[PDB]
């Protein structure tokens, strides 16, 4: 009796408990380092970061994995896992993508009711290192949730979690906050069309200070996030 | 235009490592190893020409034998012309051997306008192999101005520890699809290192150190995966990433 | 008009140093007081008494059980009764905004208070204000109370301001003992100048 | 350059500053008093409340004025939530309603880049006692969001609120809480069709125990919630 | 079967509150006014009748003139039996004068199974005037276990204060639609009570406590919108919520 | 196995409470803390030392400013370092896990902790217990810590224990000075008692 229209409203929620209200993937450094002291500079920051880090690594991570899912090809969709984990050298970034995909995928299976199918239940048994955005890949997939849809809600849903660790700790006015998702509205469909069309020669593709400062919060000397 | 580097090396019979084998076509030029300390011998790598033309490639391959303790030091800069609707490639694949230390960087890149540059970088090593191998990227000549005009560059590594993969890397600058100036990009520097430590005998907190004391850099030290290091960092300036990555290696060499 | 946030842990002095704020200063200022920190019904009551105020200047309001979410990211129902008591009090010069409880991590929202005073006290321990938190570095003054306790707990007030002083920078902060009104002239001084 | 497809997950975000943690709508009531201990009081509390209060008062007012908002009528809009007004009688609950609908208009007319339109913009200055769902019923309208699209944004929207307030509260374990989300899908169907079914007349149906609990809400000798 | 009652009353020549016309039809049987106190009058409502059937319907219509303190107590109970395809209705139409104060409740309405009920009920008072109102509904024929067996039940309430609404109620049941007995609506209780003081010289708090004294009702009180009071309670039987009602109504008069 | 939360208002004794308690029980028993309450490096180290604990046995978890969500509504990372400090020790019989330091309204989720310990102590107010937060009411021990500060600040320990036995009503609590280990066998014994 499970409707997809109201399930990926649900898995996409806030407060769908993964925990990512604990992790900033580097902001928090960029933020005591006084680069984001404003809501101008925060913009500056989020169109830099979704158009480096999140376009090449989660948002085309996860076009890959549903395509794979798609073929039932198991194979293809731990070896994109594999080369994540392999090429995201700051540890925190690492580490919190990882715990992430961990409370996505106990989650979904915590839901007795819901079958994910023999696929995804295979998937789930395999996977080493699954992320959020591979192991979503595979769900939607799985489900036949169709892959644009699939997207614009995970992107919309990691971006606003962004957006409010910047209220929280520069601090912005929460007005300031939804100023900064209506602006983004013309990026978030660029990135989708973007997503669609890059191949998988472009996983993983380098960022260089986003790396650096997501590293550096390390060593801070006094700090609130776990990433 | 197809250039070659060749290098094969070996305990000799005084103890010390040798060159066993080798060969090379210009722009390489090779020169003999020296000794600063007992058991570490280096070798400085050099180049004669002018940079790199549409068609270019080279060919590099490192075979470092077992119980050498080699550093490689490349002492020139890797400059790519325009190549119009060509490009200039650069591969090379590595061999270290059993309790072998390997120290290599390849030439600095310099990026002209519409420059179009491909590398791939293959690295094989044992579990008791040590590794200590780096990158640098420049924006563009800096001294006339000239920041992200080259058309595209792509440069790849892999490093596997007895066929099994431990890191990569996938660098893809295309000033075309992106402004690489952003504060996630190059952030207003005009230089990048990247570097990895495998197997050394080194505590993060030592890296940590030599970032600290480096003048003019903006920079990092964190754990991979495969708990190794990786080191990233941002200079207005070659020399302040170069001294940085000398100190660096000096923590590991008199271990 | 002018807004001051208050928090810090439960037990600081938080209201202490509010009725104790009120009582000097209501005389010559049109002020009011809104407030996080209620359970029971007898909170709000018990607060009006010991504050020498009419109940129209004190407005309950309630967190949900999220004290650091009603002060930071949505202010809503906070900032729903700023805007009420703007329609109570159209002379008014300045809205103290009391927090439920809360951590060294503890900020205002820029549209909720335009100052924040951080209230800790020397008995949590003297080793709190190199812990190093928002509310030890951003707050715009902090307040270190219950000196009075110090030399039975055995704390190194010469250690808390020591500390404080390498984390504020030059924000400025106050020693005080709320009982006795002691450094209390500090604070209404501060006020006066800084928000005015 | 405004995307209603965006726009949409952006009013309906857990995280959209309006306040609605901070209240039980008589739900805390319940729980002191022992009426929802576990997780299945907890679903059988919810789909009793979505059935009786929030069906024929908060659905059933959203697609009035969005009907209204359709053909610019405000007069007729103004008359329904007159109504809601007169006819809601805990306190607590009238209140809550009241200031989540002040606090929804407050932030979209924040952002200044949003163009509502004249009719929406002369709504926001006429409305007296707007709610959460009658102006957003007029908001809907306003942009051409569809309907039956709205309605279930809306519909989850509001529901997770009441779900993680049992997760807090109560408490229960967080996977209880996604159980519960994922058990109200059937309901959530029935609950849109009989929405767009239900005429006028049916507003504001009268509940009886739910009115009691949001009343009994107010002298709790120890408390969390301002409903 | 169109069952009438009308009454208007005014202050005598006496200086007591009196009926100053009446008239009525079975079921209904009125009496005439005492006095327990001063200002105070009383008159009772009571039913001849073994309830209403198919197609029964009853009109009501109070007028309460000027400065009348009155308190009319309807004695009896409303059945509603099985009306097969049609239904019974209760129309009221309630006047209430300056500086008058009105104590008023229909008969409490048992519905059998199948029985189909609709009721309106408009009130009309001045800025002035006074008003405790209330109606009473019950599951069923709780003797015999009956417990929502009846058809449909609806009923209105609309209260205006010099032709402004401040008040308004809706309740329809409907045991095909939803399960009465869940913990939103009935919840396990069998009588349920809904009550309004406008205008009363009565605090909350004090109200509060009548509710609190009253055994074997769970019930609660609170502010309307337009700042006067509203009581709900329910019970396992009719006289915890009539009692409760009368200590109300007590607190009133004595003021 | 056996999973015991500690939540109270910062200063009231959480940490002191703890490293007290791995003193004493570690000895005969297989244990492990995770703990919130943490800003600097140097705090997950001292905490290592006081308790005479190995460096493996306590896990730090940042809250990311929200100390209350952290242990109630998501306590995902919580969860998710339980689930790494069972993989570190399968033996492992009792965990303690401390919270960032929180208000009355302070609860664990029954996923993370399966038995609550409230901490408050003597200098917040006498009038702390009767307020009756979910922390005072619900938590299966409440512990009133620093009764030596007790004449000092004037506070009433009748008081305190009449209004705690009104609250709790047949749920213990415990008077307690954790300097001088006085009360700390009480504690200790409840513990061995009701959790096993
Ligand atoms: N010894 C001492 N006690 C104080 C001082 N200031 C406040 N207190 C007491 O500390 C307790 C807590 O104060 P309170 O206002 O309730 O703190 P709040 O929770 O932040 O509002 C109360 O019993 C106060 O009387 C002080 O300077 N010295
Ligand atoms: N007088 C007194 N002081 C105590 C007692 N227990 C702890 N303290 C002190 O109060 C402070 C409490 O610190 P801590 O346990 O870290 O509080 P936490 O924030 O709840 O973790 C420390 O400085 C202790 O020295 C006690 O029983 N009596």
């Amino acid at each position: 009796h499970v409707d997809n229209e109201f399930l990926i409203l649900q898995v996409n929620d806030a407060v769908f408990p993964i925990g990512s209200y604990t992790h900033s993937f580097g902001l928090e450094t960029y933020i005591q380092q006084k680069k984001v002291t404003n809501k101008e500079s925060a913009l500056e920051y989020l169109k830099a970061n979704l158009s480096s880090q999140f376009l090449y690594t989660e948002m085309l991570s996860l076009k890959l994995t549903y395509e794979s899912a798609l073929q039932q090809d198991l194979k293809k969709i731990l070896g994109v896992e594999e080369v994540i984990m392999l090429s995201t050298s700051p540890m925190e970034l690492r580490l919190a993508n990882q715990k992430l995909g961990n409370r996505f995928i106990k989650t979904l299976q915590a839901m007795n009711e819901l079958d994910m199918g023999e696929f995804f239940n295979a998937y789930a048994q395999k996977t080493k290192d699954p992320t959020h955005a591979t192991s979503y890949g595979v769900f939607a997939a799985s489900l036949g949730i169709e892959l644009k849809k699939a997207l614009r809600h995970y992107l919309y849903a990691q971006t606003s979690n962004m957006v409010i660790n910047c209220v929280k700790s520069v601090p912005l006015s929460q007005n300031d906050g939804q100023k900064i998702l209506l602006s983004l509205q013309s990026p978030f469909n660029q990135l989708i069309e973007k997503t669609l069309e890059l191949d998988e020669s472009h996983l993983c593709t380098a960022s260089v200070q986003n790396d650096i400062k997501a590293m550096q919060h390390e060593s801070l000397y006094s700090r609130l996030y776990m990433s | 235009q197809e250039s070659k580097l060749r290098l094969k090396t070996k305990i000799g019979a005084d103890g010390r490592c040798v060159i066993e084998d080798n060969f090379f076509t210009p722009p390489f030029k090779l020169m003999a190893p020296f000794y600063p300390k007992d058991d570490l011998a280096e070798i400085m790598l050099l180049a004669v020409s002018p940079g790199m033309m549409r068609g270019d490639a080279q060919d590099v391959q490192l075979n470092i034998g077992p119980n050498c303790k080699l550093r490689i030091t490349s002492q020139s800069f890797e400059k790519i012309h325009n190549t119009e609707d060509g490009f200039a490639s650069r591969d090379m694949h590595i061999v270290v051997g059993e309790n072998a230390f390997l120290d290599f960087a390849p030439f600095p890149l310099i990026p002209f306008e519409n420059a179009h540059f491909k590398g791939n970088t293959t690295i094989s090593l044992r579990s008791s192999s040590q590794l200590l191998y780096s990158e640098i990227i420049v924006a563009g000549r800096v001294a006339r101005n000239e920041l992200f005009k080259f058309n595209r560059l792509h440069t790849k590594i892999s490093i596997l520890q007895d066929e099994k993969p431990i890191y990569y890397d996938n660098t893809i600058l295309d000033p075309k699809t992106t402004d690489l100036n952003n504060m996630c990009m190059f952030d207003g520097y005009t230089h990048y290192l990247n570097l990895v430590l495998v197997n050394c005998p080194i505590e993060l907190s030592g890296v940590r150190e030599c970032i600290e004391e480096s003048e003019g850099v903006d920079g990092a030290v964190s754990e991979t995966a495969s708990s190794h290091l990786c080191v990233k960092a941002l200079a207005k300036g070659s020399e302040p990433l170069l001294h940085l990555r000398e100190k660096i290696a000096r923590l590991v060499t008199q271990t | 008009m002018v807004k001051i946030g208050v928090c810090g842990p439960v037990g600081s002095g938080k209201t202490a140093l509010i009725e104790a704020l009120t009582r000097h200063m209501s005389k010559d200022y049109d002020m009011a007081v809104i407030t996080n920190d209620i359970y029971t019904k007898e909170d709000a009551e018990f607060m009006c008494k010991n504050s020498v105020m009419p109940r129209e200047r004190i407005i309950g309001v309630e967190t949900g059980g999220c004290p650091h979410t009603a002060i930071r990211e949505d202010a809503s129902m906070n900032l729903e009764a700023v805007e009420e008591m703007h329609g109570r009090f159209p002379n008014l010069e300045l809205l103290l905004i009391e927090s439920g409880g809360d951590n060294l991590s503890a900020t205002f929202n820029p549209e909720l208070a335009d100052f924040t005073i951080f209230v800790i006290d020397v008995a949590e321990g003297d080793k709190i204000p190199r812990k190093g938190g928002p509310g030890i570095t951003r707050s715009d003054l902090l307040v270190i109370n219950k000196i009075d306790l110090a030399p039975y707990v055995g704390a190194d007030l010469k250690v808390m301001e020591r500390d404080s002083k390498k984390m504020r920078g030059e924000k400025p902060f106050i020693f005080t003992n709320i009982r006795a009104k002691e450094g209390l002239d500090d604070v209404i001084a501060w006020i006066k100048r800084n928000a005015l």
